[PDB]
């Protein structure tokens, strides 16, 4: 009997999105990609084509104004002025004319993909990039905003901007004092880093990490939000990407931001920290040494359910590490809150607390006092309760935790000459023996075989007490 | 003449007994003709044929698909032309058939889909969905049943991208028609409120729609069902309360109807949504709680609602575990209304149980002792869940009701005795934290006093001359059983003469529960860190004889037929426990007790019936022998062996593995082989004794005991080696082969083994080339270590090289040092590790002859000594055949042979290795470690320094 | 044996269906496992207080590779016995499959669920786990073909159900 492999059943660390396909309704926690910068058309078009500089400017100012704060983008385009606006950005034009033309084009690029395409096909991008070299602070602010909308439209325009060598001049903007310029440039930079398939050219966007290290030392909330999001995108990668973030010494301040007052900051900061602990034990210890464990304790109590979930996921990739790292989690008093979420939290969060406790128990086979403490904190009952409701993957993870707990109890019985396996008695006392036993009814063979082994090894009418 | 006519002829013959087998053989021959698949479809469609013939054709086609549609790799086995035409005809054919045929064609479609959907059958989904219509609920049921058969395959799967892509494909086709059809079935059900036939049809469709709703949501809640949740769940919300006299009939109390199943399927889906998708479902949970509360309020106690009640309580249990929703009934008013309306009416003792008490006492006891889905159990588990969330509130609310139950009983105990059974049951449920285990109750509710309740409510019912109902006498005994850990030794001692007096009554459940409670009292340990029991021998010695006398009389009370004598295994379990506790208290009576057990064995041999009774009979015999003075064993042996010989000669296989264990123990404990046992030694070696899996562990033990106690009883070692060969050649029995071999090599003088030592090595190593298993190579490695530790390093080298010069170093470098670090069993790891180390530090010949082996051997030693509990810890489904089961007697169990007892397997091994290496280095003038350190891997040079500097 | 009924006996391979029938037919207990190939039909006659009753027992194969006609054997069956082995948890896990295939062919026949081999100590399917019969209104019995425990209860219940006489006795 043949069936498709994914319809058959016959390293604990987990990366961000190993499986991208989703059935659930997509919920956006991310910053909107595009931003807008807040009929006598015939007459304006005549002034814009005029040879007089002051006539050109008054026309450009009007086109920018109607495009500010809804805006008739498609109408301006229909007037055929987009290439003229692009000409006004050329290196040999007046500063104020460049400013207005770039502002108007920014808002045309702020609309639909078709409207952004108009500006891109008009060869505006190389000029924006040039204005980043040559413009005043006011000119540089309009050009970088324009590049943000192009980049935020799609991965293709994101890559086109990078192929035009925009990164070098963009990274020069962050010497400015003007908080509005830093804000806008940080958002544009996050748009150049955003997007999973395809990811941007690593050789180019990793050049931004020194700048991002500086930006997360801003105390401007808006700047921190988009800087942390940028780091969260760049840190979503293999060990090499994580190591580039570690090398610029981002983790210390990144961990500090987990305690920022604003959940708009905590969310991307926690996402980035979560990404970093998906590498190896050495990279993970760098985050531990930065104080992530105390910070995670508070986030387990966050009012945002998604913060609690991501905190549990982050902890689970830490307890996927070595004995000392598991002990560090215990030492930071993270188990009591994890056990609490394991029994009261929403399923998606509860599911993540299960991974964390389960992974800890896998390493607890080498340091039995680890499992003693876990049992001491009352994890057995929540784990067993989870067997009745969980998806099949979480059933398997929960049975592996209970098996580790049973192995430890059995090894402890033999080592100390105890009469009975204490953890097996706890599991039966909590009603967990029946819930494990009932997993044998699952048509999933991996689940059935695991439950059968547990039942027959630890609850199978072993012996008369002698 | 026609091939269609010929197929129909034998399809018809297949329903008749005389031609059932010949017809299949003819059909299998006809099956080779090309197009037979399509010929079957034409037969199925032929309305001129009798329905049974068309049904035989539909069943044959279905099973033809299962046999010959694809091979193990998914290659179609039929001509590519037939394959595509089948897929085109099958769905339209299904629609046109009446139900009995339609369902089998639906199942053939599902079988094709199992291998071909979705990649190799892109049209199926559209094909199926396009057959749904608002005006034909018969065809709808058929189509939806096929869809459910295909989509329910998602339920046991792990999430994956490939699966979610498949699910997405299905949702794009079905979501709109599914919801529309669901939105059409509710409308027609209301319009057809008084049409019985059309109602049953509509609710059949509703049931499958509900199951499909579950299929679509078992992996995640898809976007479509999140958006349309209010209309979807709103409909199910409605039908949880729906009631129509046409779809009900009070005259049926067991057979749940389609309406009942629909509400149960709804509750399954509601619990899925409540426990997985509370974020989305949250706003609607309160509505379902209230309707579930009303549903349980007005539900008849008839069994046909049992499942619906339990599924409703599991929903309410999931709600109790969500703090936000538990608070709506976390107050005295709601909690008290749950008690009166939901819990108490279903916890009372129902008389369907009282009848089991009177008619099948032994079964009543077994089920009472081990326990599901009865209303009592479902409601009691719910009661527990509430108590866990607010113990003070729940306890006090029930203490108030129980207070009134006491007065209801005391007013008229004779008629209201059931009220006392109630609050004893409720008190027990509230007092126990969690569940009782085989070890008893470990902790209780601090708001209740089990000792006070015992003195006031239980103890008087033990000794009262008259009892309103013997069920209360059982309840009192069971209370002692339940709370035995909470009573003092002095309180238990005071109960022992009372429980023992029950063994002289005639009430089946009273004297059995008394025997059970005595046995469990004798199993209470003082603590889990030492083996001592609360009850020592001086606590039972004065009553041992009268307990045994009365337990034996109860066994014999209803006649000495094999089936009735062995009926009550709890009596013999208690005899065993009493014997174990009393030890040598009544040694002078051992000959008479043993004679009584032997007579029981003799009677049961005519028809062994109760395996637990049989087991504890032989445990009891084992206990007697264990506490008999060794010089008195021969007299006991002589009184048993005539019966044991008859067990062999009559081939009572149920007893044979027990008799072998008993005889082995006797031999193990004697300084010489008793004369009555000597004649068994050489017949033991006959190959036919070693054929049944259930006997191998026992005859291996007996053979080992002969070798250890007096190996001269075997004048020829050839047949002993023949057993070893049989065991070691077998993957199933290899462990016993190694066990036997250890006895042979270590306990038989080398002068006797000399003519056979080469052959032994050849046999032992033949497995390596032919049919090696991982367990075999691990056991071989442990065996090498054992030989090294005992007979020495030089012996081991010349034992293997005797097979072929050079074989030692080849096996050492390929199997031993590679396998050593993988041995997970702690005692075996110590033996292997210490034995391998012994070769390096106590093998001057090993060092001088194989100098280049030392570095790789040291790498293996260091890795093994410096490493985990993650390794497989033991050496552990299939068809049971007669005699395939072996049961170990704990009364005469033996612990494994540890040749290195001064080294604890826990931490002593690592310390021992480090001290042995340091010593060897010191004896070498401090040149060994310096010379070998550069030859080790980088990793092991570090681990080694941690060992020495540890 | 003029009153005759087609009884289909189904269940996983090795559960004891053939041993059970042969014990009723001849009284002999078969110790070896020789898998049945497709079906063997065996007439069983009981002499009752309502006359002689004949069961034509279609002893079907439980191993898929030897299944023969499989549920093709169930056509026009008037009753059935589903057997499992109480020492093998998987044979009880497959009981719903056997029952599903039976009722799809025979909608409303009486069916007895038999848990065989209760004479073996290491029982894996306890009465607690055995609940399928209440969900589908089948009669359940523990049986042992070896010890003859409840030997005749399945045929007696079917006979009473088939004749409609609760007082019928063998
Ligand atoms: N101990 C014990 N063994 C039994 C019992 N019933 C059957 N067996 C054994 O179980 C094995 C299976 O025997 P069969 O009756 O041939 O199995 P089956 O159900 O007919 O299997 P298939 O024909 O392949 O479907 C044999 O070894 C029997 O001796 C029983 O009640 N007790
Ligand atoms: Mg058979």
């Amino acid at each position: 009997k043949f069936v498709p492999e994914y319809r058959r059943t016959n390293e604990l660390r987990r990366r961000r999105d190993t499986q991208q396909v989703e059935l659930r309704k997509a919920k956006r926690d991310e910053a909107l990609a595009k931003r807008r910068n807040f009929q006598e058309l015939p007459q304006m078009t005549q002034q814009l084509n005029s040879d007089d500089m002051q006539e050109q400017l008054s026309a450009t100012v009007k086109f920018r104004q109607i495009l500010s704060q809804r805006p008739p983008i498609d109408v301006v385009i229909q007037a055929g002025v987009v290439p003229r606006l692009v000409e006004f950005m050329r290196e040999n034009q007046p500063e104020m004319l460049q400013l207005e033309a770039a502002w108007a084009l920014t808002n045309i690029a702020s609309g639909t993909s078709a409207q952004t395409k108009v500006v891109v096909d008009a060869d505006a991008v190389p000029l924006f990039i040039q204005l980043l070299y040559t413009g005043s602070v006011e000119v540089k602010e309009q050009a970088i905003w324009a590049l943000g909308n192009v980049a935020g439209d799609s991965t293709d325009y994101r890559d086109y901007v990078l192929q035009c060598n925009a990164m070098e001049p963009i990274l020069g903007l962050f010497n400015s004092n003007k908080p509005s310029l830093i804000r806008t440039a940080t958002w544009t930079l996050s748009n150049l880093c955003r997007g999973k398939k395809p990811q941007p050219d690593w050789s180019v966007v990793s050049q931004a990490l020194p700048t991002l290290a500086k930006l997360i030392y801003s105390m401007d909330t808006e700047t921190l939000v988009d800087a942390c999001w940028a780091i969260s995108y760049l840190s979503d990668g293999p060990q090499e990407a994580i190591q580039a973030v570690i090398d610029v010494r981002i983790p210390k301040r990144l961990v500090e931001l987990l305690s920022h007052e604003s959940t708009l900051v905590q969310t991307p900061a926690l996402r980035a920290v979560g990404n970093i602990v998906t590498g190896n034990d050495l990279q993970t210890q760098v985050v531990i040494n930065a104080g992530v464990l105390p910070a995670l304790r508070l986030l387990l109590s966050s009012p945002k359910e998604n913060i609690k979930k991501e905190a549990c996921w982050t902890i689970s990739n830490i307890t996927a590490g070595n004995t000392e790292q598991i002990q560090a989690v215990i030492d930071a008093n993270l188990i009591p809150p994890l056990v609490k979420l394991l029994e009261v939290a929403e399923y998606k969060t509860k599911k993540e607390a299960c991974w964390a406790i389960s992974n800890a128990s896998s390493g607890g086979l080498q340091r039995p006092d680890i499992i003693r403490y876990l049992v001491s904190q009352g994890c057995i009952k929540p784990l067993c309760d989870l067997l009745e409701i969980a998806d099949n993957r979480i059933i398997e993870v929960t049975l592996d935790a209970l098996e580790n707990i049973l192995k430890m109890g059995e090894a402890d019985k033999e080592a100390r000459g105890l009469n009975i396996n204490e953890n097996a008695d706890f599991i039966e006392k909590a009603g967990g023996m029946e819930k494990i036993f009932n997993c044998q009814q699952n048509e999933n063979d991996k689940i059935y075989e695991k439950a059968y082994k547990i039942i027959e090894t630890y609850f199978g009418e072993e012996e008369d007490a002698v | 003449m026609s091939d269609l006519e010929t197929v129909a002829k034998f399809l018809a013959e297949s329903v008749i007994a005389s031609t059932a087998k010949t017809s299949e053989r003819n059909l299998r021959q006809l099956e080779t003709q090309d197009g037979f698949g399509l010929t079957l479809l034409h037969v199925i469609a032929s309305t001129n044929l009798p329905l049974s013939t068309r049904l035989a054709g539909a069943l044959f086609f279905k099973n033809f698909i299962k046999r010959k549609w694809v091979d193990e790799n998914g290659n179609h086995l039929l001509p590519a032309n037939n394959v595509e035409l089948i897929k085109k005809e099958i769905v339209p054919l299904m629609i046109s058939l009446p139900n009995n045929l339609q369902v089998q064609i639906g199942e053939a479609i599902s079988s094709i889909a199992d291998s071909d959907f979705p990649d190799r059958w892109p049209t199926l989904l559209s094909d199926l969905a396009s057959r749904l219509s608002n005006d034909d609920m018969v065809t709808n049921k058929g189509v939806l049943t096929v869809a459910h058969s295909i989509f329910k395959r998602w339920r046991p799967l792990f999430r994956s991208d490939e699966l979610f892509l498949e699910i997405k494909l299905v949702l794009d086709v079905f979501t709109a028609p599914f919801l529309n059809l669901l939105k059409t079935v509710d409308e027609q059900i209301t319009a057809n409120e008084n049409n019985k036939a059309s109602l049953n049809i509509l609710f059949d469709v509703l049931l499958v729609l509900i199951k499909l709703y579950y299929d679509f949501n078992c992996q995640d809640i898809p976007e479509f069902f999140e958006d349309n949740i209010q209309v979807g769940m709103g409909i199910f919300h409605k039908y949880l309360s729906y009631s129509n006299p046409l779809l009900e009939d009070p005259d049926e109390t067991e057979h749940a109807s389609v309406l009942i199943k629909v509400k149960s399927s709804i509750q399954e889906l509601v619990q899925l949504y409540t426990t997985r998708y509370e974020d989305v479902f949250g706003p609607m949970i309160n509505e379902f709680i209230q309707i579930t509360w009303n549903l349980l309020t007005s539900i008849s106690n008839q069994p046909k609602y049992d499942i619906l009640v339990s599924k409703s309580l599991s929903f309410l249990t999931a709600v109790t575990r969500i703090p936000k929703y538990f608070e709506i009934f976390n107050n005295e008013s709601a909690m008290n209304n749950i008690t009166e309306q939901i819990i108490l009416p279903n916890v009372t003792l129902r008389e369907e149980d009282v009848e089991l008490f009177e008619d099948d006492p032994i079964e009543y006891i077994r089920r009472d002792l081990e326990g599901t889905d009865t209303r009592r159990r479902a409601c009691t588990d719910f009661l527990k869940e509430l108590k866990e969330k607010n113990e003070v509130l729940v306890t006090n609310i029930f203490l108030a009701h129980m207070k009134g139950f006491v007065d209801q009983y005391m007013s008229d105990p004779s008629k209201n005795w059931k009220f006392k059974d109630l609050y004893i049951y409720l008190f027990t449920a509230l007092a126990i934290n969690g569940n009782i285990t085989n070890a008893g109750v470990s902790s209780t509710n601090n708001l209740l006093n089990v000792v006070d309740f015992f003195t006031k409510e239980i103890a008087p019912d033990l000794t009262s001359n008259n009892i309103p109902h013997i069920i209360l006498r059982v309840d009192a005994i069971k209370y002692i059983y339940t709370f035995r850990n909470q009573l003092t030794k002095a309180q238990l001692i005071e109960l022992m003469p009372i429980l023992a007096t029950f063994l002289q009554t005639d009430e089946y459940v009273v004297y059995t529960y008394a025997a059970i409670t005595i046995e469990k009292i004798l199993t209470i340990r003082e603590s889990n860190t030492s083996p001592a029991f609360i009850f020592h021998k001086e606590d039972i010695s004065n009553s041992t004889e009268i307990l045994l006398k009365n337990l034996i009389a109860l066994i014999l009370k209803h006649g000495s037929s094999p089936e009735k004598l062995a009926e009550n295994e709890f009596l013999m379990r208690s005899i065993f426990r009493v014997l174990q506790t009393s030890e040598d208290s009544i040694q002078p009576l051992f000959p008479q007790l043993l004679a009584q057990f032997i007579e029981i064995v003799t009677i049961m041999a005519k028809n062994p019936s109760n395996p637990r009774f049989t087991h504890y009979t032989f445990e009891s015999i084992g206990a007697i022998l264990n506490y008999t003075q060794r010089q008195n064993l021969p007299l006991l042996v002589d009184s048993m062996m005539p019966t044991f010989l008859t067990v062999f000669s009559e081939d009572i296989q149920e007893f044979i593995p027990y008799v072998f264990q008993i005889i082995a123990f006797v031999v193990e404990q004697s300084a010489t082989i008793p004369e009555s046992i000597k004649p068994l030694a050489q017949p033991l070696l006959a190959p036919n004794v070693w054929e049944l899996k259930g006997n191998i562990p026992a005859v291996t033990r007996l053979l080992k005991s002969f070798i250890k106690t007096d190996s001269s009883i075997f004048p020829d070692l050839v047949p002993v080696l023949g057993i070893f060969q049989r065991l070691i050649a077998s993957k199933a029995y290899e462990v016993h082969g190694f066990d036997l071999l250890e006895h042979i090599m270590l306990l038989i003088d080398m002068n006797r083994l000399r003519p056979y030592i080469k052959q032994i090595a050849v046999l032992l190593l033949q497995r390596l080339q032919n049919s090696k298993t991982e367990r075999y190579v691990k056991k071989l490695t442990v065996f090498f270590g054992l030989i090294s530790n005992k007979l020495g390093s030089d012996f081991l080298i010349h034992f293997i090289d005797e097979v072929q010069d050079g074989l030692f170093q080849q096996i050492w470098g390929n199997f031993i040092i590679t396998t050593l670090p993988t041995i997970g069993n702690l005692l075996d790891r110590k033996i292997a590790l210490i034995g391998v180390l012994n070769m390096v530090i106590n093998g001057q010949f090993f060092q001088s002859k194989y100098p280049t082996l030392i570095s790789s051997t040291m790498n293996s030693i260091i890795e093994t000594a410096s490493s985990i509990a993650n390794l497989k810890n033991d050496y552990v489904e299939e068809i049971s055949t007669f005699g395939s089961h072996f049961s170990k007697l704990v009364s005469i169990s033996e612990k494994p042979f540890d040749p290195l007892p001064e080294i604890d397997v826990n931490n002593g091994v690592r310390l021992y290795v480090a001290e042995a290496l340091n010593k060897y280095n010191a004896i070498s003038g401090n040149t060994f470690l310096n010379t070998i350190l550069p030859q080790l891997t980088q990793e092991n040079q570090v681990k080694l320094n941690q060992l020495l500097v540890g | 044996p003029q009153v005759q009924f087609k009884l289909v006996l189904v269940g996983d391979g090795g559960t004891g269906k053939t041993t059970f029938v042969k014990r009723h037919l001849t009284g002999e207990f078969e110790k070896k496992y020789v898998a049945t190939l497709g079906v063997e039909v065996h007439p069983l006659v009981f002499h009752t207080n309502r006359g002689p009753i004949k069961f034509n027992v279609w002893d079907t194969a439980g191993q898929e590779k030897f299944g023969g006609l499989r549920d093709g054997y169930y056509i026009q069956a008037q009753c059935a016995i589903i057997m499992f082995d109480v020492t093998s948890r998987v044979t009880y896990k497959n009981v719903p499959n056997w029952h599903r295939d039976l009722v799809r062919v025979c909608e409303n026949i009486p069916i007895v669920l038999c848990g065989n081999k209760v004479d073996i100590k290491d029982r894996k399917v306890k009465a607690k786990s055995i609940v399928f019969h209440r969900k589908k209104n089948l009669q359940y019995y523990d049986i042992s073909a070896k010890s003859n425990y409840n030997f005749e209860k399945p045929f007696l219940w079917l006979a009473r159900k088939l004749i409609g006489d609760p007082n019928l006795e063998f």
